[PDB]
């Protein structure tokens, strides 16, 4: 049971207490998540519209 | 109109709670996935403590305690007697243990034998005995070389304790014997404890010479109905009941059941449950939480109570599954689903 | 001094955020029309506040922060709400049409026309740090907004910010204050996509607010407002050392370092206390050690589940009131000997302490009563895991019919980003197994 | 700014969609001429939703009445709100569509569709944010059927991603005006489950029952099971002309009620339905012991023939929302073998603080039921009793169409009783 690291300044304190010791994508593959699923709207957007004129 | 679903289908005992519930005709099953429900009889092995109580406006009561194998695992317990200051290593009711594990994976190997040395130093009977939560297995030897090497032949934990040398022993046939208590604990954490206990005894004359053949040590009900020649003699099904049991401790010893070991037994269970209330107690919890218990005692000579292990999933006698069945609902279900005596039950009060 | 700039992302974190920073205001003595008498330097200086606010020659204090919601009608409360003084209006981005509860709206559709100018504002904000520390993410796991674009906008964030660090308040969905079916699919997309770019993230689970507000203030039926003037009384907490002077947890750094030694476990448990009802005559005013034993109750807990069935991997206590050391460490020992606090063979069993002595700001007419001291402690265990546990499982009933995928499909995302995510949620919890079970 | 475009097409069309804006026009306070004059701000805050706003304070429905005969159009302008309607907006001809799908999408609505386009256009241009549409009519006639089908599939033609919403009556043989009605239903069913999000199912029987049966009603007219769908448009679109922390979006809605883009079909619901006893007062528990139970629901099905795929209940009135939750969860919790058990949470209940005309409260319930099979299975046997015997086929084949076209559109709705089946095991 020990208190190591005491600071205290106005505002409170803090300490620290041991009980026992131990034992990404870049710019460019976003862009291109972002525009691969604006391509399958598009795709889906189409069919629709050739089913449509059909 | 109440609500259950059922997840363990090998459960002899909740079987019948099943049918007592319909028989009301005031509870209804549903399929083993529907969360929406009042009461879970879950299965034995990883049940979704973690799902249960987050259904808006259901009440949620569960038949297993999480945490419960603690107490229920044979090297579990061991660790929780030692290390537990309620029970402290000199529990004086439980049987010298260590826990040992397969040389092929903490371990108590060194202190085994440590104590193993020195009660062959001192002439002391150093029988001991070898077992596991993974068996139908055990190996009873008075050589540490045996039992150690048994271990490492598996794969699994292991536990090596005392061998009762001088266990009491039924006359007439000179045969050994446990028993078996079924204690029922409900969500407020009261202990109650059924007044109808069984001793499932051996139909074969101890031998303290010939720990080879263990027919008349091992007095599980399977090994007596498939290794025993002299099944069912003394007793139908090798299982006295506490009416007979207290009469011969009568007739013989000059003293009855309660006295003699049954205060024992009612210790042992206190002492055991109360351990670990502050880590399985549903109290505060959003759901609620219920167990069956099924304790082994070994008793001695001196008529001393020993624990031997303790069933989280135990199965009940023949005889007895009515009555049982009936006080669950009673004091466990109904006491929190109320529906539209003389309880079969011994409270065991005691501070929470 | 660090600054700290806080994005709140959707309703849940527009108005989650709306009642922290009134909290803010009402802590550091900020007015509505955005004065600060205490504050002696006029239009500048590095205090402790100045994290969270910036400084005009008119002796304006606004806020740090960026709103952004894809439809207007949450956000236009906060324009014309008491406090429409403290932001200018390039603060509060909108669009017309929200992403009906949907992911996929949320990252794909809609996110895309509107991900770039809110870097750009965020960019503004950035320019007046001399010393950005990181970002605070306010957000619901199953708005389709606070789902979907706050992966879109974290992913970019990793991109235009490497170094810095993003801690999220997240908002666990709870069917008590939900009318939408989806929200476990957006949860688990969301924590899939987000994963790799947060350092820490605080959850709160509304069905452990809704029952706090229940069980401790007596409101038989609680609005949001409620909700959230509690949830940012926990905020304000967690948030007080960046805030204050102080040593404990003084930037954004220090609760990676302090609470998340792997980093995919970065999700602490939070816990407060004491709460109590405002409409209550006159309470009995607890100790430190009552307050203190109150964090290992669930009923206290913004997430609920069973922490003596887990292992701990850090631990913070953080104080706020007439609390000095004494009575904390008196407090430990009397429950060392009572509870249940298993810890991990390769972490130490300790816990950091931070006091600050102003006790915790309660908003006037508010729900929450005034008490000299309270206690927010911040602890790193595997029972959390039970959280996603139950999430998961209400994904796998619905996909496995494929309930509601068409909805996500047709707004371009591909059915195989489902199982993806949840491969990734198996897999979290499997390390959480891994470090918590024998 | 949602703004919704409202389109009633036909006969059965127009006079439902009448008294549909006789009823909200009284509930926002605006009166026949379009001038406001309620007395809470609750009656504006959403009113924009359905109503365009003119000069001098005046309020125009955003509504665009169609038929191919004058007859019905001229009633509604001259009945008791015909002078709120925009003048304009009354688009019609003259040849009538004869009770026939076939006159109605190909040949008469045909030369008729483009200038009904017009005016949606010019109502959608001045939408701020157009959420989406919804069309009010009946699927056993010729107008509202047969061109009103052919208006939806030129709709998402050019709006493709705004919501599409029908309220949409069912024929019965005992309501029964002509009996090609199954030729006429069945030939709808498969472009509403292609082009349209949400189909609110009423079928002309259960109206009539409830009159009957429920009201007391020795002898209904029209004109009475019209003021139940009065009452029932005015109940599920409560979620958006009011506000409330719901925040409800048709795309919302829809999101969170069709798990599959083809079983959109809902079952509504009203509470309380009182003969004339009237007065009595009506407690929470007793809305909701009605709002489930099918003698109050308008689709002609019963649902336990079937399991719930979601449930939405509004409920408008100064009640306890706390009594409210408990009431809703009490019929989930005992009836739970109706309610598929792998969609979590699919029961949604919202409040508001306003009842409808004449009502301290009321409930209002929107189900997507698998039991609505029913109904299709209905107009399936009527439409191959006649069908197997070519009867009847000479009105259509006359006005362009092949035999093919009828054998497809049977196909295609014992497909979606199928589909209906598989998800009720
Ligand atoms: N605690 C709290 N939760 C909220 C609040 N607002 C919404 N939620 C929760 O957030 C979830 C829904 O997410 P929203 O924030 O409404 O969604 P969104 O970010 O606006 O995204 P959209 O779908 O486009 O509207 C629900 O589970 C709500 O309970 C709030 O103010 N406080
Ligand atoms: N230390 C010991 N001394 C004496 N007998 C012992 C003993 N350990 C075990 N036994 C014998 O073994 C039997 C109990 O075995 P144990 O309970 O460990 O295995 P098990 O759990 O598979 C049987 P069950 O759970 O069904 O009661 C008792 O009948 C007892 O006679
Ligand atoms: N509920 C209701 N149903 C109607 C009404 N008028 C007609 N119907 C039903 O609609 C079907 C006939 O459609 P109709 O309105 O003539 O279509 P139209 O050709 O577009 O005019 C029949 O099944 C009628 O039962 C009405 O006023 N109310
Ligand atoms: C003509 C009419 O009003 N109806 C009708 C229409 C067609 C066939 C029967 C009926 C009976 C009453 C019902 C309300
Ligand atoms: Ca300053
Ligand atoms: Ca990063
Ligand atoms: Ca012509
Ligand atoms: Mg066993
Ligand atoms: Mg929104
Ligand atoms: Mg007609």
């Amino acid at each position: 049971m020990e208190v190591i690291e005491l600071n205290k300044c106005t505002s409170g304190q803090s300490f620290e207490v041991i009980l026992k010791p131990p034992s990404d994508p870049s710019l460019e593959e976003i862009q291109k998540k972002l525009e691969a699923a604006e391509e399958r709207r598009k795709y889906q957007e189409a069919e629709l519209l050739k089913h449509l004129a059909e | 109109m109440y609500t259950f679903v059922v997840r363990d289908e090998n459960s002899s005992v909740y079987a019948e709670v099943s049918r007592l519930l319909l028989a009301t005709g005031q509870w209804k099953r549903l399929r083993k996935d529907n969360p929406r429900f009042n009461l879970m009889l879950g299965e034995r092995n990883r049940l979704p403590f973690g799902r249960l109580g987050h259904e808006p406006g259901l009440v949620q009561l569960v038949n297993y305690y999480r945490g419960a194998d603690k107490l229920c695992r044979k090297a579990s317990l061991v660790k929780l007697i030692k290390t537990s200051p309620e029970l402290s290593e000199s529990c004086t009711w439980f049987p010298e243990s260590y826990v040992i594990y397969p040389t092929n994976l903490t371990d108590e190997r060194e202190v085994f034998l440590a104590a193993y040395n020195r009660r062959r130093e001192g002439r002391e009977g150093n029988v001991w005995i070898a077992k596991s939560s993974a068996g139908a297995g055990i190996l009873i030897s008075s050589e540490a070389s045996e039992l150690l090497d048994f271990i490492d032949e598996q794969g699994q934990v292991h536990v090596i304790q005392k061998y009762l040398e001088k266990p009491l022993l039924l006359e007439p046939g000179h045969r050994k014997f446990d028993i078996r208590s079924w204690v029922l604990v409900d969500h407020l954490y009261n202990i109650y404890l059924y007044r109808e206990g069984v001793l499932r005894t051996s139909s074969e004359p101890y031998n303290s010479a010939n720990f080879q053949d263990k027919t008349c040590h091992l007095t599980n009900h399977c090994i007596q109905k498939e290794y025993s020649k002299n099944y069912g003699r003394y007793e139908e099904g090798n299982e006295m009941f506490f009416e007979e049991f207290n009469q011969y401790l009568m007739d013989a010893l000059n003293t009855t059941l309660e006295n003699s070991i049954l205060l024992q037994i009612k210790h042992i269970i206190r002492s055991c449950l109360m351990c670990i209330e502050p880590a399985i107690s549903t109290k505060h919890l959003h759901y609620q939480s219920f167990q069956l218990f099924g304790f082994d005692f070994m008793v001695d000579e001196e008529l001393k109570v020993w624990l031997i292990e303790v069933n989280g999933a135990p199965a009940c006698a023949q005889k007895l599954y009515a009555e049982l069945c009936q006080g669950i609902v009673d004091v466990a279900i109904s006491s929190v689903f109320p529906l539209a005596p003389t309880s079969i039950f011994i409270k065991l009060h005691h501070h929470h | 001094m660090r600054e700290c700039i806080s994005i709140h992302v959707g309703q849940a974190g527009v108005q989650i955020g709306n009642a922290c920073w009134e909290l803010y205001c009402l802590e550091h003595g900020i007015q509505p029309d955005g004065q600060m008498p205490s504050d002696k330097t006029i239009g500048g200086g590095d205090d402790s506040f100045n994290t969270f606010f910036s400084e005009t020659g008119a002796g304006k204090h606004v806020p740090r922060a960026v709103f952004v919601d894809l439809e207007p009608t949450v956000i236009d409360e906060v324009r014309t709400g008491t406090y429409r003084q403290l932001f200018h209006p390039e603060q509060l981005i909108t669009g017309k049409e929200d992403a009906a509860n949907n992911y996929a709206r949320g990252h794909y559709t809609i996110g895309k026309e509107i991900i770039d100018l809110v870097l750009d504002r965020i960019r503004k904000l950035a320019d007046q740090c001399t010393g950005l520390q990181g970002f605070l993410v306010f957000h619901s796991f199953g708005g389709g907004t606070g789902s979907g674009f706050t992966s879109l906008l974290m992913e970019r964030l990793s991109v235009d910010y490497g170094k810095k660090s993003k801690l999220e308040f997240s908002i666990y969905p709870a069917p008590q204050v939900s009318t939408a079916v989806v929200e476990p699919y957006n949860s688990i997309l969301t924590t899939h996509t987000t994963l790799e770019h947060s350092d820490c993230a605080f959850m709160v689970d509304n069905e452990a607010i809704y029952d706090i507000c229940r069980r401790n203030l007596d409101i038989e039926r609680p609005t949001y407002t409620n909700l959230n003037r509690l949830i940012s009384q926990i905020v304000s907490s967690i948030t007080a050392s960046l805030r204050f002077d102080g040593a404990l947890n003084v930037d954004l750094t220090e609760f990676q370092t302090n609470l998340v030694p792997y980093p995919r476990i970065h999700f602490p448990l939070a816990t407060y206390a004491p709460v109590i009802s405002a409409e209550k005559a006159y309470h009995e005013q607890l100790s430190v050690a009552e307050i203190t034993n109150a964090c290992f109750e669930p009923a206290n807990q913004m997430v609920k589940c069973d922490p003596r069935h887990g292992k701990y991997m850090a631990c913070c206590l953080l104080y706020r009131g007439d609390v000095v050391p004494k009575d904390v460490n008196a407090a430990i020992a009397t429950i060392k000997t009572k509870r249940s606090i298993q810890f991990v063979d390769w972490c130490p069993t300790g816990f950091k302490v931070g006091i600050n002595y102003q006790p915790p700001t309660v908003v006037p007419g508010g729900d929450l009563a005034k008490v000299q001291r309270a206690v927010c402690m911040l602890s790193n265990t595997t029972a959390i895991a039970e959280a996603w546990a139950r999430l998961d499982h209400k994904f796998d009933l619905m996909y496995a019919k494929r309930a509601f995928v068409h909805w996500y499909v047709g707004e371009g995302m591909e059915e195989g980003e489902f199982s993806e995510a949840r491969e990734d949620m198996a897999a979290l919890e499997k390390d959480y197994e891994e470090v918590g079970v024998d | 700014m949602r703004e919704i475009v409202h389109i009633q097409a036909g006969q059965c069309g127009n006079q439902i969609g009448a008294k549909f804006w006789e009823v909200i026009s009284d509930e926002h306070g605006i009166d026949p001429t379009g001038s406001y004059h309620g007395d809470s701000d609750l009656q504006l805050e959403r009113i924009n939703v359905y109503y365009n706003e003119a000069t001098g304070n005046k309020y125009v429905p955003r509504a665009i009445l169609v038929d191919l005969e004058p007859g019905t159009m001229d009633s509604v302008r001259s009945g008791p709100f015909g002078q709120i309607f925009r003048p304009d907006n009354f688009v019609f001809g003259q040849s009538g569509a004869g009770n026939n799908w076939a006159k109605g999408h190909y040949t008469e609505g045909a030369e008729l569709v483009d200038s009904v386009l017009d005016v949606v256009r010019k109502e959608s241009e001045s939408c701020d944010c157009l959420q989406g549409f919804q069309l009010t009519h009946s699927l056993g006639g010729g107008t509202g059927s047969g061109m009103g089908t052919l208006l939806i599939s030129k709709i998402r033609e050019e709006y493709p991603d705004r919501i599409m919403n029908t309220f949409s009556v069912m024929p019965s043989p005992k309501v029964s005006d002509t009996v090609v009605e199954p030729y006429n239903a069945t030939l709808s069913v498969h472009q509403l489950v292609e082009n349209t999000d949400e189909t609110y199912c009423i079928d002309n029987e259960a109206l009539y029952d409830i009159c009957f049966r429920t009201l007391k009603l020795t002898t209904p007219t029209y004109g009475d099971l019209n003021h139940l769908v009065s009452a029932t448009m005015s109940g599920v679109t409560t979620c958006l002309r009011f506000p409330g922390q719901l925040n409800a979006d048709l795309r919302k809605l829809a999101v969170n009620m069709v798990p599959f883009p083809r079983l959109h079909f809902f079952m509504p619901g009203f509470a309380p339905l009182t003969s004339r006893q009237q007065y009595r007062a009506l407690t929470v528990p007793e809305l909701t012991q009605q709002m489930f139970d099918s003698k109050n629901m308008m689709a002609a099905c019963d649902p336990r023939h079937g399991r719930y795929l979601t449930v939405a209940a509004i409920f408008r009135g100064r009640m306890s929302m706390k009594e409210v939750d408990e009431q809703m969860l009490n019929v989930q919790n005992k009836n739970s073998s109706y309610f598929v058990e792998w969609i979590p949470n699919n029961v949604k209940t919202a409040v508001c603080d306003i009842p409808p005309r004449g009502l301290k409260m009321s409930a209002t319930f929107i189900g997507n039921s698998t039991a609505i099979q029913e109904l299709f299975k209905r107009i399936s046997e009527q439409f191959t009793a006649m069908f197997r015997r070519k009867a009847f086929l000479h009105w259509y084949t006359g006005e362009g169409m092949d035999e093919m076209e009828f054998t497809e559109a049977e196909s295609n709705m014992n497909d979606l009783v199928s589909e209906y089946q598989q998800y009720q095991d």
